[PDB]
RNA sequence: GGACCUGGCGGUGCUUCAUAUCCCUCUAGAGGAGCCUGUUCUGUAAUCGAUAAACCCCGAUCAACCUCACCACCUCUUGCUCAGCCUAUAUACCGCCAUCUUCAGCAAACCCUGAUGAAGGCUACAAAGUAAGCGCAAGUACCCACGUAAAGACGUUAGGUCAAGGUGUAGCCCAUGAGGUGGCAAGAAAUGGGCUACAUUUUCUACCCCAGAAAACUACGAUAGCCCUUAUGAAACUUAAGGGUCGAAGGUGGAUUUAGC
C-alpha cells in the first residue's frame, strides 16, 4: 500500500491496468460469472509485488498461471519465483527501487504503443502509392 | 437500471484503468480522495449530513459493502480536518446532503382583528377522538368558555380544569386572556388535552420566542400520538391474549 | 410506543427555564441549545407546573386506583387529606399553648413523613438451595424503599379487617398512626428489618 | 354440479400425489404409479360426440365458393370418427412405449464406463464436439446435519478426452446425479492433460508409479496387443487414444487415486526426441520382425555429442519380481492371459 | 404458513405471471381486480348474482378457448354491458378465433339477457414475469 | 510447535490490538482459534508491567510505601478500558489509602506504561479494590442504621403425589360403581435401468397466409 | 481392526444471554362458590371430526323441526344428475392451515483449497470466494419515519382436514344409495375456558362526578330454580326478553398457573 498510488497512475498514464486493492476470489478463474461471458482477461500481468500482506504469495500468481497468462515479476530474496514467466530479481521494498521499476516498465510500454502507431502509419501511406 | 454500458469496445479493452478491480468507480473515487491528501502536505456539523450508503451506491452506480461506505467516509473526514481549499471543498459537499434540518421552532398563528378590534388568535388541537378550535384573545380577563359554557362548569372533575391551567400558568399569564373553544368527540379527559393543545398553540402569538420554545419543551405544543390501538383477532384485546389452556 | 425513540421526555419545571443565561456553566449551555433540535413527547395529563403539584401524593393516588377510575382515585386522596387535617385542627384546639407547637397541622408534611417513617432500608429475596427456599437478606434501592411504603399503606388499608369504615378514614387514620412511629404499616418495617437480622449468616448466598 | 368441477391442472396434482410426506421422504414407493397423461392432446376444437359440422371451427368454411352450412354427421360415419380416434389414442399410446435402449456399462447395473456424451458448448460459442465423456465412478455420500439428520448426495467421477491425447478428469458434487454429471464433465474438459504417444497407439516406456497406496504398472506395447488393463484404465486409454498396452494395478484399488496416479504417469513420460535432446546421442529402435536393421526414432537437435555413453557391465536398475518370474515361466496363474473380448 | 394463492418457489425454473407471483395481500397493492362490478360497493344490491355470472364466465372461456388463454379473464360491467378481456396465443388460425367470437357472443348474450362483447389481445407467448 | 498449538496460517501478520480495528472490523467476523491467544497472553504482559511499577520507589515513593498487590488483571477485547484488581487491606482506614493514592496515581501510571514502546497504547487502566464480598459489608451498614423498633409435606416424603393418585381413583370407582431396518447404502436404486431403457419422451412467417 | 470427518450426546469447559421473560420484581386474574359453555366419562336404540405444546365457546360468525351426516319404523329402485355413496384410506392427494416463526435462513449456477479423500472456503491496514433467486429487509395498509397489522422462505411434527368442495386407490349398487314419520342429544361425576359475585374504591336512586339513602339472617350476592307474560315460529316444559316469587353457595380462594411494556 506504500505504492498503490503509485502504481495506479503509472497504469493509467501508460494505458494500462492496476489492480492495486483486495484481490477478490475469481477476479481471473472466474471472471465470466464477474464481468461478464465476453469479458477479455489480461495478456501480461506485470507484478511489482509478488507477495501479499500476510507474506504469502499473491494468489494472482497462481491464477495467472491456471488461465495460462504470462507473468512478469520482481522477486525479492524472501519470494517465489517457480510460477512467474519473467521473473526480475530485485528489490520490492525501497521506493527507489520500486520507482525505478515503474518507470522503466511505463517507458517500454509507451515506447512500444508508439513504435506500434508508427509501423502502422508507414504501412498504409505505403500502401496507397 | 442504469447499469453502465460495456465497459469495453470492440476489441475488448476495458475503459477504465481499474476496470479489473470489480470497483473501478468506487476505487476511482478512493484513488482521487488519496490523490488529494497528498496534495495538501506538499503545499503545507448541524447544517448538514454525509450521504447514506445507498446514496453513494447510486452516485457509483456500483454495489458497496458497509465496510467500503466506511473507508470513504473516514477518508473525506481526514480531508476536512486538513487546509482544504475551495477546489478540495467543492467536493467534499457532492457527498455532503442537505439534512432535513427543518427547524423544531414552533409556528406561529397569525395575529386577527375582530370586528370590535380586539386582537386575537385562533389555533386547533387533536387528542384520541376528541377535537377542539380555540380562540386566544390577547386582553381579557381569563374567562375561558368551552361551547358556550364555563369551564368549570363544563370541566367538572378538577384535572380537566388543571390542564386548562396548565399553558397559561406555565408562561406566568393567569387573567390575562379570554379563551372561546369548541370541543367535539373523545371523552372528558380527551376534550381537556385537546383543548389544553389549541389553546398553547394559539397562546404562542402571544408570548416571546424563548417563551414558544419553552413550551415546546414542556410538552404543551406536540399532538399526542398515543390513541387506541385496535384488538387483533384471536386474542382477547389489543395486547391481551386469552388465556394459555391448562396442560 | 406511538413515540419514536428520538422523542425525549417533557421538563416542566418553569425555574429551569427562567433561570438566568450568566448562571449556566458551559455543560448547561449545550443542553439547552440541543434541545432546540429534539423532539419532545406530549405532557401527560397527569403532572402540570402548578405550585401544588406533588409526585408523590400522585403516585399514591396512581396506586390507589381501580380500572382507571382516576376520580374516585384522587377523591379518595383529597378526602384523606381533609381528613388529615381537621384531625389536627381538632387536636390543636383541644391542647395547650405548650403542646400546640409541636402539632402540625400540615397534611402534605404528615403524608411525606408518615411514609418516610415506613421505607424499609432492606429486604429480603426468596432463594432456593438444593430443593429448599432460603431467604437472603439485601440492600433495596431507593425506588423500592418508597414503592413498598406505598404498597403497604395501601395494603394495609384495603385490609378486609377494616369493617364499613370508608377508605378516607381508614387512610387518614394510618397515615396520622405512622406519623408516630405507630401502627401495623410500621410493625412491617420493624418486621422485615429484623428478619433480615436472623439471615445475616445467609448472606453469602 | 358445473361448478364443483376443477382444472386438469388441478385434478392431476392431486390424483399424482407428488408433493406430500409421501414424496417428502420417499416414504411411499411406485412400483405402480399414476402417470400424467394429456387429454387436451388429440382433441380438435368443435368436435363432439353429436357429430355436428361447424363451419369455421372443425370443418372449413368455405366450399366450392360458397359458405358451408351446420350439418351433422350420419351415424355411420360419425361412428368411423370415433372409432379412428380410438385406435389414434392406442398408436399414440404404443408409440411412446417404445424407446431405444442404452448400451450397459462394465456390469449391467454400474455407472461405470457409460458415455455421457461430449461437454456443454462454452459460452462463448465454445465446442467440444470432439470430446467424449465417460464416468467412472458413480457414488452415493451420506451427510450428517445438525437439523435434517442423514442427507444424500452424489459424487461423480468422470474422464473426458478426444482420442488424439487431450483428456481430463474431474469430480462433480450435486444432489442430483445428472447434476453431478453436468458440472464433471464440463469442468474435465478445463483440466486437459495432453499424454505423449508413441505411434500415436502406445506409451513411449514402461511407466511404474504409485500413487498414495495405488500401484500402476504400465508396459509399452507393440501394434496389435491391446488394452489388457483394469477396465477403468481401458476406458480412460479409448479417450487419450492409447490402442496397445498393458497395465497391472496393485495395493489399494481406489477409483480416484487409480485416475489421478494415472494421469500423473502419462504425462511424466518422456518421449524419444526428449530422450535424444537429453543425452545428444541417436535413440535407435531394434526391432525384431525389422532383423538388424537400426531404425533411428529420434536425433539431437543440437549437437551430436562423439563419446559413446558408458557401457557399465551391469546396471544397478530395479527390477519387479512379477515381470522376472513370469520370463522365467516360475509364474503360474489360472486367470493370466485369459481370452478376452476386443478391447 | 399460508398457501393461499401463492406459487411456491421451485428451482428457478417454473415461469410465473405477474398475476400468478402476487399472493393475495398485494391485491389493491400492486395488483387491481380481476373483476370490476358495482356490486359490492357499500349500500349496492345484487353482489351474488354478479360473482356467479363471473364464476361461469371464467370456466366458459377456459373450456370455449382450449388451451388459447395466456392470462385470467378481465370483466367488465358498464350499465347492462359485459365486457370480456382475455389475452389469448396465437396458435389457433384466426378463422376459429371469430367463429369463437361470435359463437360466444351471442350464446352469452341470450343467456345472461345483455350485450356481451369479447375482446381479445393475441400474445406470441405467455407473458413470463420472473422463473421461481 | 508443541502440544500446544501454533498452525495458524497468518502467523506473520502484525498484530494491531487498537480501539480503531474493531470499528474496521467485518461484523460477520468471529474470533478464530488462535485468536484469543494473543488476548490471553496481551493481558498477562498488562499484569507484569503494573506489578514492576508498584514495587519500584522510582515510580512514586508513595505508591511503594503502600505495597499493593495486584490480584488480577484482564484487559477487555473492546480496546476501550482495561480491568486491574488490587487486594484490600483489613483495616477501612487504610483501604481508603491506598484507593485515594491509587486513584490519583492511575493517571500517570498511564503514560509510565506508555514508557514501553511495545506496549504504548494501553487503554485506561481500571483499578477495582478487591471487595469481593461486598455484600456482606454493604448489608451490615444498613442493618446497624436499620431501626427494628421495640424489642420484645407428605407428599415429597414418600416421592409421588399421593393426594392426585387418590383424586383419580375416587373417581374411577364413581364411574364403575423391534423390525428390520435395510442399511442405507443398500438401498435399492433404479436410475440407471430408466436410463439404459431409453427414456425416450420424443419456421417461415407471412402476412395474409395461405 | 487402524486413522480421520460428520452428527448425536456429555451427571462437558468457558462466555454472553432471554425483556411481558428462564427466575425474582410490577398489575390484574385462573385454581375455592354459583352459573354459562366445551371436553371427558357414564348413560342412551341413537352421529362425526379436533383432542401435549400446536384439542377442549375447536369445524359451529352457532343443533326445538329443518340443519343431520345419527337411531327406530316404513317406503322407493336407471333413482334431482349421461345416477348416487358424509363408504374405508389425511399413511395416496389437491385445496386451506397449525407449529417452531416472539425464527433467518433455504435452494441453484460457478469459482478456488485439501495431491482432485470424507471435507473446506473468513480476516477491511482484508488472506478465495462470487454474478443471480426465495425469505428476512425494503415498500405498502392503518393516525407519521413510531407502533400495530400484514408478511414470514426451505424444512420439522407421514401435524389437522376424504364430513367445504374436488379427487387417486379400494368397496356398496334391492343399498353402505334415495325419501318420509317420530326420536336421542341426559348427568353419578371429573375437567378446560368464560360470566357473575363475595361488597364500603361497595349497594339503590337522582345525576353523569359538589346529592340523599342503603350497609349483615328483610345487607351484598343467580344471567340458577319455580310461576306467569311477551317476541319468533306451523310447532317453545324447551329458544330469547320481561315480570313475579325465591334470597342459596359465596366472606377474595393450597400446590400450581395465565396475561400484559
Ligand atoms: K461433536
Ligand atoms: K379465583
Ligand atoms: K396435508
Ligand atoms: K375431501
Ligand atoms: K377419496
Ligand atoms: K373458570
Ligand atoms: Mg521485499
Ligand atoms: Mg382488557
Ligand atoms: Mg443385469
Ligand atoms: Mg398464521
Ligand atoms: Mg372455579
Ligand atoms: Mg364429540
Ligand atoms: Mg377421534
Ligand atoms: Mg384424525
Ligand atoms: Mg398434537
Ligand atoms: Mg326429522
Ligand atoms: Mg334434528
Ligand atoms: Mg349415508
Ligand atoms: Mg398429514
Ligand atoms: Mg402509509
Ligand atoms: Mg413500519
Ligand atoms: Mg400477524
Ligand atoms: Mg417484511
Ligand atoms: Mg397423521
Ligand atoms: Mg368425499
Ligand atoms: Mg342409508
Ligand atoms: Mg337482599
Ligand atoms: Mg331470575
Ligand atoms: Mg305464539
Amino acid at each position: 500500500r506504500q505504492f498503490s498510488y503509485l502504481i495506479e497512475n503509472m497504469a493509467r498514464d501508460c494505458g494500462e491496468y492496476a489492480h492495486t486493492r483486495y484481490f477478490r476470489g475469481g477476479m481471473l478463474t472466474n471472471a465470466r460469472l464477474l464481468f461478464g461471458p465476453t469479458v477479455r482477461l489480461p495478456d501480461l500481468i506485470i507484478f511489482l509485488h509478488t507477495l501479499n500482506n500476510i507474506f504469502e504469495p499473491h494468489v494472482a500468481v497462481r491464477d495467472a498461471a491456471k488461465m495460462n497468462i504470462p507473468t512478469v515479476g520482481i522477486v525479492d530474496t524472501n519470494c517465489n519465483p517457480c510460477l512467474i514467466t519473467y521473473p526480475v530479481p530485485g528489490n520490492d521494498d525501497s521506493p527507489l527501487a520500486v520507482h525505478l521499476y515503474c518507470r522503466l516498465f511505463q517507458t517500454a510500454i509507451t515506447r512500444a504503443k508508439e513504435k506500434r502507431q508508427q509501423v502502422e502509419a508507414l504501412y498504409r501511406l505505403q500502401g496507397q502509392k | 437500471p442504469r447499469q453502465r454500458a460495456i465497459q469495453w469496445g470492440e476489441d475488448g479493452r476495458p475503459f477504465h484503468y481499474l476496470f479489473y478491480t470489480g470497483k473501478q468507480s468506487y476505487y476511482s473515487l478512493m484513488h482521487d480522495v488519496y490523490g488529494m491528501l497528498l496534495n495538501l502536505e506538499k503545499h503545507q456539523v448541524i447544517g448538514s449530513r454525509w450521504l447514506i450508503k445507498e446514496e453513494l451506491e447510486e452516485m457509483l452506480v456500483e454495489k458497496l459493502s458497509d465496510l467500503d461506505y466506511m473507508q470513504f467516509i473516514r477518508l473525506l473526514e481526514k480531508l476536512l480536518t486538513s487546509q482544504c481549499g475551495a477546489a478540495e471543498e467543492e467536493f467534499v459537499q457532492r457527498f455532503r446532503r442537505s439534512v432535513t434540518l427543518e427547524s423544531k421552532k414552533q409556528l406561529i398563528e397569525p395575529v386577527q382583528y375582530d370586528e370590535q378590534g380586539m386582537a386575537f388568535s385562533k389555533s386547533e388541537g387533536k387528542r384520541k377522538t376528541a377535537k377542539a378550535e380555540a380562540i386566544v384573545y390577547k386582553h381579557g380577563s381569563g374567562r375561558i368558555k368551552v361551547n358556550g359554557i364555563d369551564y368549570q362548569l363544563y370541566f367538572p372533575i378538577t384535572q380537566d380544569r388543571e390542564q386548562l391551567m396548565f399553558p397559561f400558568h406555565f408562561v406566568d399569564r393567569l387573567g390575562k386572556h379570554d379563551v372561546t373553544c369548541t370541543v367535539s368527540g373523545g371523552g372528558r379527559s380527551a376534550q381537556a388535552g385537546a383543548i389544553r393543545l389549541a389553546m398553547a398553540k394559539a397562546l404562542c402569538s402571544f408570548v416571546t420566542e424563548d417563551e414558544v420554545e419553552w413550551m415546546r419543551q414542556a410538552g404543551l405544543l406536540t399532538t399526542d400520538p398515543r390513541v387506541r390501538e385496535r384488538k387483533k383477532p384471536g386474542q382477547e384485546g389489543a395486547r391481551r391474549k386469552f388465556t394459555w389452556k391448562k396442560r | 410506543s406511538r413515540y419514536s425513540p428520538e422523542f425525549k421526555d417533557p421538563l416542566i419545571d418553569k425555574e429551569y427555564y427562567r433561570k438566568p443565561v450568566e448562571e449556566l456553566t458551559e455543560e448547561e449551555k449545550y443542553v439547552r441549545e440541543l434541545k432546540k433540535t429534539q423532539l419532545i413527547k406530549a405532557a401527560p395529563a397527569g403532572k402540570t407546573s402548578s405550585v401544588f403539584e406533588d409526585p408523590v401524593i400522585s403516585k399514591f393516588t396512581n396506586m390507589m386506583m381501580i380500572g382507571g377510575n382516576k376520580v374516585l382515585a384522587r377523591s379518595l386522596m383529597i378526602q384523606t387529606l381533609e381528613a388529615v387535617k381537621r384531625k389536627q385542627f381538632e387536636k390543636y384546639h383541644a391542647a395547650s399553648a405548650e403542646e400546640q407547637a409541636t402539632i402540625e397541622r400540615n397534611p402534605y408534611t404528615i403524608f411525606h413523613q408518615a411514609l418516610k417513617n415506613c421505607e424499609p432500608m432492606i429486604g429480603l429475596v426468596p432463594i432456593l438451595k438444593g430443593g429448599r427456599f432460603y431467604q437472603v437478606p439485601v440492600p433495596l434501592p431507593d425506588r423500592r424503599r418508597r414503592f413498598l411504603a406505598m404498597k403497604w399503606m395501601i395494603t394495609e388499608c384495603r385490609d378486609k379487617k377494616h369493617q364499613r369504615t370508608l377508605m378516607p378514614e381508614k387512610l387518614s387514620h394510618k397515615l396520622l398512626e405512622a406519623f408516630h412511629n405507630q401502627g401495623p404499616v410500621i410493625k412491617r418495617k420493624h418486621d422485615l428489618h429484623k428478619m433480615a437480622e436472623a439471615n445475616r449468616a445467609l448472606a453469602h448466598y | 354440479s358445473f361448478f364443483t368441477k376443477l382444472t386438469a391442472d388441478e385434478l392431476w396434482k392431486g390424483a399424482l400425489a407428488e408433493t406430500g410426506a409421501g414424496a417428502k421422504k420417499g416414504r411411499g414407493k411406485r412400483t405402480k404409479k399414476k402417470k400424467r397423461k394429456d387429454l387436451n392432446r388429440g382433441q380438435i376444437i368443435g368436435e363432439g360426440r353429436y357429430g355436428f359440422l361447424w363451419p369455421g371451427l372443425n370443418v372449413p368454411l368455405m366450399k366450392n365458393g360458397a359458405v358451408q352450412t351446420i350439418a351433422q354427421r350420419s351415424k355411420e360415419e360419425q361412428e368411423k370418427v370415433e372409432a379412428d380416434m380410438i385406435q389414434q389414442r392406442e398408436e399414440w399410446d404404443r408409440k411412446k412405449k417404445m424407446k431405444v435402449k442404452r448400451e450397459r456399462g462394465w456390469s449391467g447395473n454400474s455407472w461405470g464406463g457409460i458415455s455421457l456424451g461430449p461437454p456443454d458448448p462454452g459460452p462463448c460459442g465454445e465446442t467440444y464436439e470432439d470430446f467424449d465423456t465417460r464416468i467412472l465412478e458413480v457414488r452415493n455420500v451420506f451427510t450428517m446435519t445438525a437439523k435434517e439428520g442423514r442427507k444424500k448426495s452424489i459424487r461423480v467421477l468422470v474422464a473426458v478426452g478426444n482420442g488424439k491425447g487431450a483428456a481430463g478428469f474431474s469430480i462433480g458434487k450435486a444432489t442430483d446425479r445428472m447434476d453431478a454429471f453436468r458440472k464433471a464433465k464440463n469442468r474435465a474438459v478445463h483440466h486437459l492433460h495432453y499424454i505423449e504417444r508413441y505411434e500415436d497407439h502406445t506409451i513411449f516406456h514402461d511407466i511404474s508409479l504409485r500413487f498414495k497406496r495405488t500401484h500402476i504398472k504400465m508396459k509399452k506395447q507393440p501394434k496389435g496387443y491391446g488394452l489388457r488393463c483394469h477396465r477403468a484404465i481401458i476406458t480412460i486409454c479409448r479417450l487419450i487414444g492409447i490402442k496397445d498396452m498393458y497395465a497391472k494395478v496393485s495395493g489399494s484399488i481406489n477409483m480416484l487415486s487409480l485416475t489421478q496416479g494415472l494421469f500423473r504417469g502419462l504425462s511424466r513420460q518422456e518421449t524419444h526426441q526428449q530422450l535424444a535432446d537429453k543425452k545428444g546421442l541417436h535413440v535407435v529402435e531394434i526391432r525384431e520382425e525389422c532383423g538388424p536393421l537400426p531404425i533411428v526414432v529420434a536425433s539431437p537437435r543440437g549437437p551430436l555429442r562423439k563419446d559413446p555413453e558408458p557401457e557399465d557391465e551391469v546396471p544397478d536398475v530395479k527390477l519387479d519380481w512379477e515381470d522376472v518370474k513370469t520370463a522365467q515361466g516360475m509364474k503360474r496363474s489360472v486367470w493370466s492371459n485369459l481370452k478376452r473380448a476386443a478391447t | 404458513k399460508n398457501r393461499a394463492a401463492r406459487v411456491r418457489v421451485s428451482k428457478g425454473d417454473k415461469p410465473v405471471t405477474y398475476e400468478e407471483a402476487h399472493a393475495p395481500h398485494y391485491i389493491a397493492h400492486r395488483k387491481g381486480w380481476l373483476s370490476l362490478h358495482t356490486g359490492n360497493l357499500d349500500g349496492e344490491d345484487h353482489a351474488a348474482e354478479r360473482t356467479v355470472e363471473d364464476v361461469f364466465l371464467r370456466k366458459f372461456m377456459w373450456g370455449t378457448f382450449p388451451g388459447c388463454l395466456a392470462d385470467q379473464l378481465v370483466l367488465k360491467r358498464r350499465g347492462n354491458q359485459l365486457e370480456i378481456c382475455a389475452v389469448v396465443l396465437r396458435q389457433l388460425s384466426p378463422h376459429k378465433y371469430y367463429f369463437l367470437v361470435g359463437y360466444s357472443e351471442t350464446l352469452l348474450s341470450y343467456f345472461y339477457k345483455c350485450p356481451v362483447r369479447l375482446h381479445l389481445q393475441t400474445v406470441p407467448s405467455k407473458v413470463v414475469y420472473k422463473y421461481l | 510447535k508443541v502440544w500446544y498449538e501454533s498452525p495458524s496460517l497468518g502467523s506473520h501478520s502484525t498484530y494491531k490490538p487498537s480501539k480503531l480495528e474493531f470499528l474496521m472490523r467485518s461484523t460477520s467476523k468471529k474470533t478464530r482459534k488462535e485468536d484469543h491467544a494473543r488476548l490471553r497472553a496481551l493481558n498477562g504482559l498488562l499484569y507484569k508491567a503494573l506489578t514492576d511499577l508498584l514495587c519500584t520507589p522510582e515510580v512514586s515513593q508513595e505508591l511503594y510505601d503502600l505495597n499493593v498487590e495486584l490480584s488480577k488483571v484482564s484487559l477487555t477485547p473492546d480496546f476501550s478500558a482495561c480491568r486491574a484488581y488490587w487486594k484490600t487491606t483489613l483495616s477501612a482506614e487504610q483501604n481508603a489509602h491506598m484507593e485515594a493514592v491509587l486513584q490519583r496515581s492511575a493517571a500517570h501510571m498511564r503514560h509510565l506504561l506508555m514508557s514501553q514502546q511495545t506496549l504504548r497504547n494501553v487503554p485506561p487502566i481500571v483499578f477495582v479494590q478487591d471487595k469481593g464480598n461486598a455484600a456482606l459489608a454493604e448489608l451490615d451498614q444498613l442493618l446497624a442504621v436499620a431501626d427494628f423498633g421495640p424489642r420484645d409435606t407428605s407428599s415429597s416424603l414418600c416421592g409421588i403425589d399421593h393426594e392426585a393418585l387418590n383424586k383419580q381413583i375416587m373417581e374411577y370407582k364413581r364411574r364403575k360403581d423391534g423390525r428390520k431396518r435395510a442399511k442405507p447404502r443398500l438401498e435399492q436404486d433404479s436410475s440407471l435401468k430408466s436410463y439404459l431403457s431409453g427414456e425416450e419422451v420424443e419456421e417461415y412467417e407471412c402476412y395474409a397466409p395461405d
